[PDB]
RNA sequence: CUUUAAAUGUGCAAACAAACCGGCCUUAGCCAAC
RNA sequence: CUGGGGCGGCAUAUCUGUUACACGACAACGCAGGUGUCCUAAGGCGAGCUCAGUGGGAUCUCACGUAGAACACAAGCGUAAAAGCUUGCUUGAUUAACGAUUUCCAGUACGAAUCGAGACUGCGAAAGCAAGGCCAGCGAUCCUUUGCG
RNA sequence: GAGUACGACCACACUUGAGUGAAAACACCAUAUCCCGUCCGAUUUGUGAAGUUAAGCACUCACAGGCUCAGUUAGUACUGAGGUCAGUGAUGACUCGGGAACCCUGAGUGCCGUACUCC
């Protein structure tokens, strides 16, 4: 049940470039990216997922996502590195996409 | 004008030899080492030359009684 | 990473590369005088696992550190605790009992008992820079040191308990930066577990109007009023009989 | 061309080949008593209280220890005679000397000689030279000769 | 430029103002204390 | 000073690499470069981070990344939970009883640097660290002038 | 036979892949009122035990690449001392001594302390 595929940050940015990010987490940015899935008709070019997992499609969305228990390597004390295994694959997420 | 050059110094310096140094129990002032063991070693003397005098007296009675 | 790259790299040390140790900071931690010749120097070993408080006194060796005495929150059960063994108040008992059983083997015991009580007031540590105390210094390892953390729970109790290590007392709760003061009875709330006890009270308040937290306190009789004297009970036994 | 305090040390102040960092623990828990006999090797990576490159691998005496510093006296030939310089460093910067291990080796065993010897066990035989003759039966003979092949 | 690395070199030590082995005296000098 | 003198240039005080020959020392109007300044932070301390670069994705995100970046300036050495970057508080860039020492060396000074004792302080929970920016950046007698007693 | 905390030496310990993991530990993990910190309880801080060995961790395995120790290279390269030696010379041999490295091939893939605990 662990290696069960949650999604863990989704970050929103617009670049005016001219004289921000912002990142939400939570059972919140569950809510949103449903506009968004909304406005790409749940449909979006495959070309478009990232080798590590993650993907996106004004205002840019991009979301990541994986396994949990990736604390492992973001911990201060005894940092260490997740299991190859237990990283997520581009295709695992494209399944996923595909069932949610 | 100006020249330079180490031909004839070994030979002058070994003429009346490279002396050795001089023994580590001589010259053994201690000037400029740490303070607060400098005091406590001052007053230990101190007292040690206040012994050595009460026993000269102490030696020159015995024989002079003896 | 070609086979260049492998044949010039120096590896670090063990336990930094199991991330356990700051060799920088133990340096200066065990570093003492040259003109001392190795008196011998301890230091408070505190660190919290996920269910565990361990708390150690340690001398530095070349062969390797020696431990003279060492406490963990799990012997609490033996003297009355059986639901907390993590929070500030296990904190505090564990560095109270780890000093008495360090007093009681040198046997500078009866001499040096500390504060009878508690309080949270700071009462300044007294140190060569009337026989003097034991003293130790602290050492947090890789911990974040924020106001109100359990290690300075930890050393809280030692200093009750009657060990001198140095410390300010602008790490404890109730401690304003600002105000640049301490809050005494804020400081006692923690120690004896007010903030435990709302905590659980309210819990219990909820959980009842729509039928995890607290299920082994609420499983037993842990009344949210019966507290304060579990604590102090267990004070005086651990005073009572450190072994 | 300079006489800088540091010129020429460019090979002489340097790590060895993945050996680089900072001192260890046992070097600051060594103990150094007035009296001792010292190293004066140079620590790159410490900076201060180096000593001068010239007595970079001398062998000394200590005379003074402060909370931080060791003085060691060290002979220095100028000219017709011999001086002693006293150099003040920081204790990363000395290591216990082991040039009187073979003396004391042998007071040691002088000792326990004699406390064989008054107790009243039996001494092991001495050892036997080398420079010896006897006779020499072999195993293997050979003929030694340069033969065609080896040019 | 570089780890590897000579031959010739170069510092120190090798029992009589030294060092060794068990009483005692003095000092706060260190250590919670001795 | 000068491969005659003049013109030119300076090595005329001073630092790095080299000449230079595995301790130290070692010359040429030898070689390739520097210096007379700059900084109330670019000084002190605590904390939190990891750089240069490469690959995948729509300045942001992930993975790798032994230092290949950065440390005012020339070069060398050194440095990764730092000595680099960001940040919070500060003025140890103060005073320091004529303490001792290293480099040049005649074992003279000057400049620079190392180990300390005392005062009053800064940062830090603490052990600790700091009397500038490691190592080049400077000056006698007489006279003038200011402070102290 | 193991685990945890503190460690000395700092690759025989590193890097890359599989398999196993009794009990107790150690972890992921649940959560945010109070101390505490953030754009974000992600990191950090407080309060707890519903799920696991998926991941970390430990052991075993693998021509692995690296690292460590031997052997070959080789009495070769270089070198201290000697000659009214040879040669037009570059250089070379001889006499009394010292003596490598890269490469290539075998073997190996951590060890040692203090305290507490489970078999
Ligand atoms: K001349
Ligand atoms: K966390
Ligand atoms: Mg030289
Ligand atoms: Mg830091
Ligand atoms: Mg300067
Ligand atoms: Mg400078
Ligand atoms: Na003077």
């Amino acid at each position: 049940p662990m290696r069960e595929i949650v999604v863990k940050k989704l970050c929103i940015n617009i670049c005016v470039g001219e004289s921000v990010h912002c990142t939400v987490r939570g059972k919140k940015a569950e809510e949103l990216l449903e506009k968004g899935l909304k406005v790409k008709e749940f449909e979006l070019k495959s070309y478009n997922f990232a080798d590590t997992g993650s993907f996106g499609f004004g205002m840019d969305f991009y979301v990541v996502l994986g396994r949990r228990g990736e604390r492992v390597a973001h911990r201060k004390r005894k940092c260490s590195r997740v299991g190859h295994s237990h990283h997520v694959t581009k295709e695992e997420a494209m399944k996923w996409f595909e069932k949610v | 004008s100006k020249n330079h050059t180490n031909h004839n110094q070994s030979s002058k310096n070994h003429r009346n030899g490279i002396k050795g140094p001089v023994p580590l129990h001589l010259h053994n002032s201690k000037r400029g080492s740490w303070l607060p063991a400098l005091v406590n070693a001052r007053r230990v003397r101190k007292h040690n030359q206040k012994a050595a005098l009460k026993k000269r007296r102490e030696r020159i009675a015995a024989f002079a009684a003896k | 990473k070609n086979k260049a790259y492998f044949k010039r790299f120096q590896v670090k040390y063990r336990r930094r590369r199991e991330g356990k140790t700051d060799y920088h900071a133990r340096r200066q931690m065990v570093l003492q005088d040259k003109t001392k010749f190795g008196s011998p120097k301890y230091r408070l070993v505190v660190r919290i696992t996920n269910k565990d408080i361990i708390a150690q006194i340690v001398q530095a060796k070349i062969v390797g550190d020696e431990v003279v005495m060492a406490a963990y929150a799990h012997e609490l059960p033996a003297f009355g605790i059986e639901h907390g063994l993590t929070n500030y108040a296990a904190a505090y008992a564990t560095g109270l009992l780890l000093a008495r059983r360090t007093l009681a083997k040198l046997g500078i015991a009866d001499k040096f008992q500390g504060a009878k009580e508690a309080d949270g007031s700071y009462s300044a540590v007294r140190t060569k820079k009337e026989r003097f105390p034991f003293k130790a210094i602290l050492d947090v390892g890789l911990a974040r040191t924020t106001t109100g953390a359990r290690v300075f729970g930890v050393l809280k109790g030692a200093v009750d308990g009657g060990m001198a290590v140095p410390h300010r007392p602008n790490r404890f709760p109730g401690y304003n930066k600002e105000k640049s003061s301490l809050d005494a009875k804020v400081h006692r709330d923690r120690i004896f577990g007010k903030h435990v006890a709302d905590y659980l009270k309210q819990v219990k308040e909820e959980a009842s109007s729509n039928p995890v937290q607290f299920s082994k306190y609420m499983a037993a009789k842990v009344l949210p009023e019966s507290i304060e004297g579990m604590y102090k009970k267990a004070h005086a036994a651990i005073r009572a009989d450190p072994s | 061309h300079s006489y800088g305090y540091k010129s020429g040390t460019r090979h002489l102040f340097a790590k060895k080949f993945r050996k680089h960092g900072v001192p260890s623990v046992s070097t600051i828990l060594t103990n150094i008593k007035v009296g001792d006999y010292v190293d004066v090797v140079a620590d790159s990576a410490v900076r201060e209280g180096m000593p001068h490159k010239y007595y970079h691998g001398r062998t000394g005496i200590v005379w003074n220890v402060t909370p931080r510093g060791v003085g060691v006296i060290i002979n220095k030939p100028v000219r017709t005679r011999t001086l002693r310089k006293r150099i003040c460093v920081r204790f990363e910067h000395v290591r216990k000397s082991r040039c009187q291990e073979a003396f004391k080796a042998k007071e040691h065993q002088f000792q326990a000689y004699l406390a064989a010897k008054k107790a009243g066990k039996a001494l092991p035989p001495l050892q036997k030279s080398s420079r010896l003759g006897g006779i020499v039966r072999p195993k293997n003979v050979e003929v030694l000769a340069r033969r065609v092949a080896d040019y």
